[PDB]
RNA sequence: CUAAUAGGGAACGUGAGCUGGGUUUAGACCGUCGUGAGACAGGUUAGUUUUACCCUACUGAUGAUGUGUUGUUGCCAUGGU
RNA sequence: AAUGCCUCGUCAUCUAAUUAGUGACGCGCAUGAAGGAUGAACGAGAUUCCCACUGUCCCUACCUACUAUCCAGCGAAACCACAGCCAAGGGAACGGGCUUGGCGGAAUCAGCGGGGAAAGAAGACCCUGUUGAGCUUGACUCUAGUCUGGCACGGUGAAG
RNA sequence: CAGGGGAAUCCGACUGUUUAAUUAAAACAAAGCAUCGCGAAGGCCCGCGGCGGGUGUUGACGCGAUGUGAUUUCUGCCCA
RNA sequence: CCCCGCGGACGCUACGCCGCGACGAGUAGGAGGGCCGCUGCGGUGAGCCUUGAAGCCUAGGGCGCGGGCCCGGGUGGAGCCGCCGCAGGUGCAGAUCUUGGUGGUAGUAGCAAAUAUUCAAACGAGAACUUUGAAGGCCGAAGUGGAGAAGGGUUCCAUGU
RNA sequence: UGGGCCACUUUUGGUAAGCAGAACUGGCGCUGCGGGAUGAACCGAACGCCGGGUUAAGGCGCCCGAUGCCGACGCUCAUCA
RNA sequence: CGACCUGGGUAUAGGGGCGAAAGACUAAUCGAACCAUCUAGUAGCUGGUUCCCUCCGAAGUUUCCCUCAGGAUAGCUGGC
RNA sequence: CGGCGACGUCGGCUACCCACCCGACCCGUCUUGAAACACGGACCAAGGAGUCUAACACGUGCGCGAGUCGGGGGCUCGCACGAAAGCCGCCGUGGCGCAAUGAAGGUGAAGGCCGGCGCGCUCGCCGGCCGAGGUGGGAUCCCGAGGCCUCUCCAGUCCGCCGAGGGCGCACCACCGGCCCGUCUCGCCCGCCGCGCCGGGGAGGUGGAGCACGAGCGCACGUGUUAGGACCCGAAAGAUGG
RNA sequence: GGGGACCGUCCCCCGACCGGCGACCGGCCGCCGCCGGGCGCAUUUCCACCGCGGCGGUGCGCCGCGACCGGCUCCGGGACG
RNA sequence: CGCGACCUCAGAUCAGACGUGGCGACCCGCUGAAUUUAAGCAUAUUAGUCAGCGGAGGAGAAGAAACUAACCAGGAUUCCCUCAGUAACGGCGAGUGAACAGGGAAGAGCCCAGCGCCGAAUCCCCGCCCCGCGGCGGGGCGCGGGACAUGUGGCGUACGGAAGACCCGCUCCCCGGCGCCGCUCGUGGGGGGCCCAAGUCCUUCUGAUCGAGGCCCAGCCCGUGGACGGUGUGAGGCCGGUAGCGGCCCCCGGCGCGCCGGGCCCGGGUCUUCCCGGAGUCGGGUUGCUUGGGAAUGCAGCCCAAAGCGGGUGGUAAACUCCAUCUAAGGCUAAAUACCGGCACGAGACCGAUAGUCAACAAGUACCGUAAGGGAAAGUUGAAAAGAACUUUGAAGAGAGAGUUCAAGAGGGCGUGAAACCGUUAAGAGGUAAACGGGUGGGGUCCGCGCAGUCCGCCCGGAGGAUUCAACCCGGCGGCGGGUCCGGCCGUGUCGGCGGCCCGGCGGAUCUUUCCCGC
């Protein structure tokens, strides 16, 4: 709505905001991202750090879909299966112990973040943290590679 | 100029780009237009199905997308071979068949036939000419139960096999799965010059005594 | 020559007053400088000087206000000198 | 000297008087040899003097034609914040307006060139712009054309 | 109808030409003088290109490129 | 334990109403409010209107700090407005602004290059300028004469206005 | 916004400057009002629209509000006060 | 009477022509014609920038910048 | 409490004309400073200049919320409106968020207390519990001795208010610990189908846009910056083709 | 591949207790109120007129005057320490 | 030294055909800047863009891998979403910048050369006859010509192919008509023509009305039609239309059946024996350009110049080695996609005559320039011309009367008719240019139903009317309360689950035939 804006309530005013003195002028300072490092170092130094110069290695035909491996934190593991499941589970006399397979729910790697709940457990992944097989061993469950 | 923090912009706006914009306000139309062609498709093949041939099952290529299953361009010939159905008279019953496409694991080949062979029970087969039905189907459930299929010919559909809740074995629990993946990028990064070293000592070991 | 040939101001008074000799465009010559284009409070020669009918100022010319109209003869405030 | 700053150089001549002219001199700021130095004829070329001539002047006057002027008819434009009497003051340091004073009398005509820092043009001088263009050059970077080497078209025989 | 004249200095020899719309000149041109390139598979020049084109329907008493500027008289030294 | 009285103002769009205290300059600039204003859209006003819409004019009556608004009178002759939301090509004194129109200047400058006109008559409402006659002059054959090229294109010729 | 400027005092260059350059506070810029005749900066005082009272700085012959007090004490005559 | 004047027909076209040379002329345009387009070219520079009331209210300083008529930066401001 | 009221008067500070006193220079603009002898403006009418797209940032409103979002597609008599609206859920592919760190190979975020033991060697095997530590502040909340009452007292029956002290402490802030990735220094252990130039672990510093019981996603609005003709008008120029 | 069992949400019912009839409603009662029709037909009630009537409120068509009270202010007398 | 065959050439107004030029929005092939940004500027950017040249079609181009990948693999082209402002390029500055995978729209595959076999099996032209005409085809005939072994046709093309045997299946194609369907299709398939509801009812407004009231029976009439336009207003019913799987008529196209004319001619599996490919091309060097492509993505020039268990690709140059993947240097191909030009339509929160196209109108017109080219201004009487008869002054323009009209205070550039500016009338004023702010005063035009100046509540008094005032009776309707008095309830639990995978659903990453269909 044009009827909400400062345009509506500089009529009359004649330098419409932008100041008598400097005036409104078209491009004082340069177009775009111009003299970043001669007349505008300062903002680009203190606010982009980092911003000229190369570091690294390059990699010509990067292909994404190489290095795709989700993750999923021990805090959420059990989000992947039923409530059915973990109820169950626990309330089993045997110890049987339900398989969770994050590959199916859409994550390659189980990362250790959180806390798991006291029962066994096994988890089906590609790639395992070693501190989330310690985890997993500490509730008494087992963890099992898949490709 | 750039005014305080703020996010260093490179908007791509320097090739007189508004002589090429391309706007959508016939979009509604064209979903009209494509619809009507559609509803005119099926008509015209009235007893075959809408979608159109039925397209093998297929795994997707990559490391992302190799738990999915998806339909392909056509069946193989070699899944042609063993379902017994000819690469020339496939595409006249309605299987998409896709010369350039191979087999190279027996699972895939042998679950696109089973594809195969259960349409093939499924298809109801006119006779060319409906007074003389040489070898087509019998009249009494082709005039019946002929009906135009919608949506893709047996949709292609991701399974998966639910593992039975089990009694973990201490064998199991004795795996150590992070030193096993760290031990075999081990291996593998170190496999050729592991080799090349056991060359150099076999070439040291045939003139150790001299 | 004369009594004397005093010094100055007025947008270094005064160019819709003039003139255009000088400076200070474009042509050209000389000297010096510069590789050169070219330069020179150096010299020289040739080089368009536009408009007032407006307001005021001033100069003159009719008139205007008050004594009823109109005329003759007069006075002198003031200004110049 | 169209070339000399000092310089109105010095001497002579021309005049009553000459920063002018001519003649002469020359340590010539900074003359000079394809251009130097002369020399008739010629020149809408620059300069000095003389005779004659004259309103150039003393020193202005008179006359003629066409205007201007007045009238009938016809009939623009430039320019215009508002306007239009001065002295001083202060003020963007030169006012038509403001302050203090002088004062101020309709509507006009022919003139006039003091003012309106009058009009005409977004100063051409000067400076600035990370604005040009014409031209020049061992400025930077190139380039047509040219000179040279190599490969191909590109062959057949001999002396080496 | 229809030249004022004379004595000189400077520049340009002369006649010619020139900035239409501020400069007619001492500027340009000029004849004369000097130098340079070239014998054609060439000199100079045009051309995006063709063994293209101009000089050239030409051939050194000719074409092309410069400087100086009639006549007279001279044109000195320096190739770092 | 109200009752001879059966009764007792207003209020409180709570985005409303009420009380008390202090305070109030402003360029550049920022913000808020606008029942300020323009045009169009969705709703709404059982809205207005040929018994007179819009627009315009007005020594008419008023309201608001103001932007503005309402009403009377006239003109006009077919449409228009309020409120809740929505959306803008939405508000002018300037830009040597654009287009159009109009002033002062001003009945002014001016209608002054090439010697020159005059008398009578005719037609005609009307004659300095047309036509005829008379007179005085000019071009003076390198013409203000007689014919062509280029260019123009009907300007040629009659009659009429 | 990143042209500042002015005044008391301190202060550098300069003969000096309504010059140039600093320090400190205030001001003008952005600010009207009373007074200084007049005036960006001085003195008083800062401002919604008004009535009454009183002041500041400055004034009270007349212009022009207020001494039209029987004001006090002296000084001073200028033919540029 | 001549490097004379002039009509018509031809040829040379824009970084090109033509020039007895003045940067002259090339359709009132020439130290690079005219027409259309790229193009609403860019401008740290000049000019303008449209209703009301209420509240708050500056800076011409620091540092860096081919920076000195401009920016970035801190400061001063407003709003939430 | 008084006077006066219809063809002459009564009231109307507004509005029209005139008079007088006081005050009062022409606006706009640049500027330290304009009434300026600084520029633009003779007059009137109509037109006339911060817009739209994209991308960010922050603030605000709305829905859902560790999720969120169908925008591309498809299904619905194919169409007045309707080019709308509705629906999809094996259309959520995908985007953004839910994990960071390193150039990279890669790695990748849980501690506290109670016990027996090696030697509770700054320490390794377990048990049990609780589930992101602690200090100082900290809105709010909780307990609360003692008070406040009645026509009066020996004696409690029910709750209300004030209340010194004490307690649990949100968000947030300061600080001290802890955890993840990079990199240094020191050092000793452990694992095996590959006994390796193999793999893992510790302590102490330090680099990170991290963790430490999520806050994001979508839509709308406003402001600011930027690329676009970019608030409007303005070159001297350059190029292409005639 | 089906078909089953179980679990989680549901469903309409067969039934009781629980809080209430609620802003989910009806029937009965009780109280109250209103309306219509009778009765009541006049010391009641209601309607309109008159008084230059009284009490209240608002306000006087215009132009004026006075009085006391209170707030602020400027002054003047008298007396006491 | 002649005549023939062939080869390579030439002429013809030879017989019969074809191309040229235009448009050019979209598409294909080239060529190709500079302004601009970088706060200067040269690489870069602008941009493979403007301008320039060529060539097409209703689409074009592309296109069935010398591909993508590195996976558990996908599988022609084109378009959308995303990948992604990412990998990468870049005075690594300003800036630039894809692809694969994934999800969709659409979906379609094929043909030669070569290698071989088949008595050239092949093709064009010319005469004759028949069936036809409707773009000129079919059949038969010709000791009729020509092309062609310097290679036509059939089979066949990497997905392998061919030929022989053995076995099995006889299985059935495409073309043009005769008559008729289902009537072609979301209810016609398309094109054209002509038609189809209901007030001009009563009273009134007006110049005119389409306006305003009314139209008993639940209401004037129709409504599958209340879109729109016209008509003297403003109309669902006055008219045209509008709605309708409404009607009628005319014309044209592909769809099934029986027949006709002719073609039409073996397919699959196993085994055996054979056969298998595109060269001044690839590739390499170099140069220039181009790309995100970076020790060089693509394109091109020049030089070099291949191979056949070969060649290409595998995003860092090179050698060795394994592996993966495809098979270049020949060709065709619909759909999804594009469309500021054209034909014909529909619509809009757009503009409303200085706006919107330059152009609402005799507009690319008038006009300007030698030319290239530049390029306006300009809408409105009235419902109807009913466009002012006639009289009178004047030479006429122009007036005064008269007349039409609702209105000419609408009179042919005529709706409305502002401001600037001007004329006249009226009022007021006038020597400090006007104009302005504050304060009064005077005059004037108007306003105030101004002109004897409020209203209304109670009570008192006077003089009159009317019922009926209260209280009781009957009926109706409301408000409030009631152990639920009685229901119907509702919220929360509470049990048998009678109740559902037959006699109720939807889900679950929960368990199973140990009763049932594929190894
Ligand atoms: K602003
Ligand atoms: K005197
Ligand atoms: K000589
Ligand atoms: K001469
Ligand atoms: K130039
Ligand atoms: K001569
Ligand atoms: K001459
Ligand atoms: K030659
Ligand atoms: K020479
Ligand atoms: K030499
Ligand atoms: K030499
Ligand atoms: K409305
Ligand atoms: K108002
Ligand atoms: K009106
Ligand atoms: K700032
Ligand atoms: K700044
Ligand atoms: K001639
Ligand atoms: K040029
Ligand atoms: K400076
Ligand atoms: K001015
Ligand atoms: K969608
Ligand atoms: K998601
Ligand atoms: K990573
Ligand atoms: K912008
Ligand atoms: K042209
Ligand atoms: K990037
Ligand atoms: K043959
Ligand atoms: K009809
Ligand atoms: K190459
Ligand atoms: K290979
Ligand atoms: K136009
Ligand atoms: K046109
Ligand atoms: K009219
Ligand atoms: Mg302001
Ligand atoms: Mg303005
Ligand atoms: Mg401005
Ligand atoms: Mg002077
Ligand atoms: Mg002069
Ligand atoms: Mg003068
Ligand atoms: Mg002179
Ligand atoms: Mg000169
Ligand atoms: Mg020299
Ligand atoms: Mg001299
Ligand atoms: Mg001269
Ligand atoms: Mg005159
Ligand atoms: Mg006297
Ligand atoms: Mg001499
Ligand atoms: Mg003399
Ligand atoms: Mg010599
Ligand atoms: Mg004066
Ligand atoms: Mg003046
Ligand atoms: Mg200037
Ligand atoms: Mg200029
Ligand atoms: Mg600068
Ligand atoms: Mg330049
Ligand atoms: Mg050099
Ligand atoms: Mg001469
Ligand atoms: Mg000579
Ligand atoms: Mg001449
Ligand atoms: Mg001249
Ligand atoms: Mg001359
Ligand atoms: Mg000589
Ligand atoms: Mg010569
Ligand atoms: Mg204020
Ligand atoms: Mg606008
Ligand atoms: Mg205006
Ligand atoms: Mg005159
Ligand atoms: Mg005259
Ligand atoms: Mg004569
Ligand atoms: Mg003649
Ligand atoms: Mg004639
Ligand atoms: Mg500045
Ligand atoms: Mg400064
Ligand atoms: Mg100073
Ligand atoms: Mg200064
Ligand atoms: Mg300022
Ligand atoms: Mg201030
Ligand atoms: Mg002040
Ligand atoms: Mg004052
Ligand atoms: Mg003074
Ligand atoms: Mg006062
Ligand atoms: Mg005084
Ligand atoms: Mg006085
Ligand atoms: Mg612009
Ligand atoms: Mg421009
Ligand atoms: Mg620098
Ligand atoms: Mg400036
Ligand atoms: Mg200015
Ligand atoms: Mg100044
Ligand atoms: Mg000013
Ligand atoms: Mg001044
Ligand atoms: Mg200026
Ligand atoms: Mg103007
Ligand atoms: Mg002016
Ligand atoms: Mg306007
Ligand atoms: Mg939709
Ligand atoms: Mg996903
Ligand atoms: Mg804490
Ligand atoms: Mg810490
Ligand atoms: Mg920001
Ligand atoms: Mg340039
Ligand atoms: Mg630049
Ligand atoms: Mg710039
Ligand atoms: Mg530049
Ligand atoms: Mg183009
Ligand atoms: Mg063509
Ligand atoms: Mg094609
Ligand atoms: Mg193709
Ligand atoms: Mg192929
Ligand atoms: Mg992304
Ligand atoms: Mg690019
Ligand atoms: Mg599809
Ligand atoms: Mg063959
Ligand atoms: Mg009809
Ligand atoms: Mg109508
Ligand atoms: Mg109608
Ligand atoms: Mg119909
Ligand atoms: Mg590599
Ligand atoms: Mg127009
Ligand atoms: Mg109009
Ligand atoms: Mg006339
Ligand atoms: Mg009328
Ligand atoms: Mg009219
Ligand atoms: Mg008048």
């Amino acid at each position: 709505p044009s009827r909400l804006r400062k345009t509506r309530k500089l009529r009359g005013h004649v330098s419409h905001g932008h100041g008598r003195i400097g005036k409104h002028r078209k491009h004082p300072g340069g177009r775009g991202n111009a003299g970043g490092l001669h007349h505008h170092r300062i903002n680009f130094d203190k606010y982009h750090p980092g911003y000229f110069g190369k570091v690294g290695m390059k990699h010509y035909h990067l292909k994404r879909n190489q290095s795709f491996c989700p993750t999923v934190n021990l805090d959420k593991l059990w989000t992947l299966v039923s409530e059915q499941t973990r109820v169950n589970a626990a309330k089993n006399k045997t110890g049987a112990a339900p398989i969770i397979d994050v590959v199916r729910s859409g994550y390659y790697k189980v990362l250790g973040k959180g806390k798991l709940p006291k029962q066994p457990v096994i988890v089906k992944a590609k790639f395992f943290s070693r501190r989330a097989e310690e985890k997993i061993k500490s509730v008494g469950g087992a963890c099992v590679l898949v490709a | 100029a750039p005014s305080r923090n703020g996010m260093v912009l490179k908007p791509h706006f320097h090739k007189d780009w508004q002589r090429r914009v391309a706007t959508w306000f016939n979009q509604p139309a064209r979903k009209i237009r494509r619809r009507k062609a559609r509803q005119a498709k099926a008509r015209r093949i009235a007893p075959r199905p809408a979608s159109g041939p039925i397209r093998p099952i297929v795994r997707c290529p990559t490391v992302r997308y190799h738990t999915k299953v998806r339909a392909g361009r056509g069946f193989s010939l070699e899944e042609l071979r063993v379902a017994g159905i000819h690469k020339k008279v496939a595409r006249t019953i309605g299987i998409s068949v896709d010369p350039r496409r191979r087999n190279k694991s027996t699972e895939s080949l042998q679950a696109n036939v089973q594809r195969l062979k259960e349409y093939r029970s499924k298809l109801i087969l006119f006779p060319r000419k409906p007074s003389a039905p040489k070898k087509g189907d019998s009249s009494a459930e082709e005039l019946k139960l002929a009906t135009q299929l919608t949506g893709p010919v047996m949709p292609v559909r991701n399974v998966y096999k639910k593992e039975k809740a089990r009694v973990i074995t201490e064998e199991e629990k004795n795996f150590k799965a992070f030193a096993s993946l760290r031990m075999a990028r081990a291996n593998a990064r170190l496999f050729g010059i592991r080799a090349k070293r056991a060359k150099e000592a076999a070439e040291q070991d045939v003139e150790k005594k001299k």
